């Protein structure tokens, strides 16, 4: 599945720290189901790409 | 054929084929931040390829 | 007689001289020439042909060589797994000497250009996935893990989706041009390592085989080019053929 | 007019250097090949990765077949001891065949069929490399033309064969040979029979053997009635030159054994590829 | 009143006054790379203001 999500905030920037603009879901609404003898390792993999990064408020690095 | 795809940004890319489309949120394109909107005066930095 | 000074160069026979000898006999007519399919004028021409990658190249493999020629993925236990690794250098010994182009290339010094692997997945029709493969460049060791990995340049592939995939090696140098690397100073010619990452993993359903196998192929790509012309190592006169 | 069944794609482009990159950005599946067809690729850095412009100025002469054949290499060891088994006659026939030494005979096997000009350079010196006022006749004994039987054979007269007389001091002689095969380009390769008839095992020593591949016989000898009291040892280089070249194969990846054969050694069957201990590891 | 100054780049400010005048080895200004110059085929990052 893919998704473009756009900025959303009631601020231009923001601390990329302090606040998280919104959280990824991912749930299981009908149950994985298989016959004992296929493959049971059914993993699921993220990978995602910022868009358009923009930073601003250059000074030292802070971890939190 | 709308499953069958391949979308490239900075040095890497995916191939997805059993795709169900591709969908856009809130149907808006991610965009650097406008002067209008702006309010921070330093100029930003935008790395680009790095990053994105 | 006309005044004339030998200059140093006299009397020598210099291999590559392209000068004017005298013809043994005149008036001679060659039989004349028809067409033949397949001409070729360039080395280059041969060099953007796929050819087979011995990435599977073990100690263990040489006395049943044809295992050489694919190498495996299978149902995985664990997540993130790493199947395979090899460096993208071509004039260097390893996988790449059993491609056309790594053996043409050994006849030149120096190369300059991009490279590209195609993967071909020979599993069952039945069996799905997706792999990451990464090219990174000079400076890292081989990746520890897939999320290291994943920060240099790479493709995301899927079997069920395309039986084959193409992963391209830029020209990503210092030197618009590189000399054949090898251990010690001409490690700085390196052009650097390609690993297969489990993105997923490898899934079939009951009723096929849970390991198969994969082929590489590798040329060169519109922008490749050689120079200095030297003899290859990969040949001998170990004994007189008679 | 009673009767109603009675009534190359690809061509050549001229490339000076390498082909360029143009710049990409953040956006039709042509990372995906279907290498099935027995095609390579048509993918380059613009499709899988952003690129910048490069202005790539990368010349493509140097890999024009011409300038990779156009280099002497050394093709015949010729020896004329004084004392020994060889030749103390004073004069020797060689057949001609190229195929003896590898460097070269790997590159020209690059290709199934070849069509050249070419300069031969005869060297020659003591065995040891010391040079003797000593005059020599060689001469192009092509086939049907009588082979000198000995030094004073009349055949050295050489009314019609060209001959080239010149001293192991002089410099080193040196001719150019036309396309002289009666076929329409020399092959390395030729799968089968010189003859008709039944292959019997006896004969087997046929297959491979090409008519069009040979080009006679190389005389030479010292010119003088009475033997002469040195050692000689000629080397012949061979340049190719007014080169074309069809159909690529593999390149040779065991070592020769004889001259007009692939055989190879069984039991020792060279991988093409170095080994190493895993796959996961460098 | 050369030795009188202030050069800015990024967030950064120098004023100089006992300033000697300013030197630009060998006669040239840095400048990004050209296309002709250039031989990796990667697009770069040019960070900007967060390096230079
Ligand atoms: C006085 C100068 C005499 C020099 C004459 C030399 C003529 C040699 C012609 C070159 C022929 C090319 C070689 C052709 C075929 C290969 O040797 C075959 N594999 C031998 O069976
Ligand atoms: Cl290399
Ligand atoms: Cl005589
Ligand atoms: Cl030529
Ligand atoms: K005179």
């Amino acid at each position: 599945a893919t998704i473009i999500v756009p900025y959303m905030n009631t601020v231009p920037f923001d601390s990329a720290l302090n606040h998280c603009n919104f959280g990824l879901l991912v749930i299981p609404v009908v149950p994985l189901d298989f016959n004992t003898g296929a493959t049971s390792e059914i993993p699921i993999t993220v990978t995602i790409a910022p868009m358009c990064a923009e930073f601003a408020g250059l000074r030292q690095a802070v971890k939190q | 054929s709308d499953r069958v795809a391949q979308l490239t940004i900075g040095n890497s890319t995916i191939t997805t084929q059993e795709a169900a489309n591709i969908v856009i949120a809130y149907g808006e394109w991610p965009e650097y931040c406008p002067d209008t909107d702006a309010t921070a005066v330093d100029k930003p930095t935008r790395p680009d390829v790095s990053v994105n | 007689g006309i005044p004339t000074e030998l200059k140093p160069g006299t009397n020598q026979f210099l291999t590559t001289d392209d000068g004017v000898s005298a013809p043994i006999l005149p008036g001679f007519h060659p039989t004349p020439p028809i067409h033949i399919p397949g001409e070729v004028h360039n080395l280059l021409e041969i060099c953007r042909v796929e050819t087979i990658l011995e990435v599977n190249n073990l100690k263990t493999n040489e006395t049943t060589p044809m295992q050489r020629l694919c190498f495996p993925v299978s149902v995985q236990s664990k997540t993130g797994e790493l199947c395979a690794a090899f460096r993208a250098d071509p004039g260097r010994d390893g996988p790449w000497q059993s491609t056309i182009l790594g053996q043409l290339c050994r006849y030149y010094t120096q190369w300059s250009g991009s490279l590209e692997v195609t993967f071909m997945f020979a599993g069952s029709f039945m069996a799905t996935g997706k792999m990451l493969i990464a090219y990174t460049p000079p400076g890292g060791n081989v990746p520890a893990d897939r999320i290291t990995a994943m920060l240099g340049t790479h493709v995301i592939w899927d079997f069920g989706l395309q039986s084959s995939v193409t992963l391209v090696v830029p020209w990503i140098s210092n030197t618009h041009y590189r000399a054949h690397a090898r251990a010690g100073y001409f490690d700085y010619y390196t052009t650097g390592i390609i690993t297969i990452w489990y993105q997923t993993n490898y899934v079939v359903p009951i009723g096929a085989p849970t390991t198969a196998y994969i082929v590489a192929l590798a040329a060169a790509q519109d922008n490749f080019t050689m120079k200095l012309c030297k003899d290859t190592e990969d040949i001998e006169q170990t004994a007189n053929i008679q | 007019d009673p009767i109603a069944d009675m009534i190359s794609l690809t061509a050549l482009q001229v490339l000076p250097t390498a082909a360029n990159t143009e710049a990409s950005s953040h956006r039709v599946v042509p990372a995906l090949q279907a290498a099935e067809t027995g095609a390579s690729s048509n993918a380059s850095d613009k499709n899988l990765i952003e690129t910048r412009c490069v202005l790539n100025h990368h010349s493509t002469q140097e890999t024009a077949i011409g300038n990779f054949f156009s280099r002497a290499g050394l093709v015949s060891i010729i020896t004329m001891p004084t004392t020994g088994t060889q030749n103390t006659d004073g004069y020797v026939n060689w057949d001609i065949d190229l195929m003896g030494y590898a460097q070269l005979r790997r590159k020209c096997e690059l290709f199934t069929y070849m069509r050249f000009d070419a300069e031969f350079t005869f060297v020659v010196a003591k065995p040891n490399g010391e040079l003797v006022p000593q005059l020599l006749q060689y001469m192009y004994v092509p086939p049907g033309a009588p082979k000198p039987t000995s030094r004073d054979s009349f055949a050295w007269q050489t009314a019609t064969n060209p001959s080239v007389f010149v001293k192991m001091t002089d410099p080193p002689a040196q001719v150019s040979v036309p396309f002289m095969s009666p076929a329409s380009a020399y092959q390395w390769f030729y799968d089968g029979y010189p003859t008709f008839g039944e292959h019997l095992q006896a004969n087997d020593l046929d297959y491979g053997q090409c008519p069009n591949n040979m080009m006679g016989t190389f005389s030479i000898r010292t010119v003088g009635i009475e033997k002469s009291p040195h050692s000689i040892t000629l080397r012949v280089y061979m340049r190719i030159k007014h080169v074309r070249a069809w159909i690529p194969r593999p390149l040779r990846n065991q070592p020769y054994l004889f001259k007009t054969n692939p055989n190879y050694k069984g039991n020792d069957i060279k991988c093409t590829s170095t080994s190493r201990d895993k796959i996961t590891t460098l």
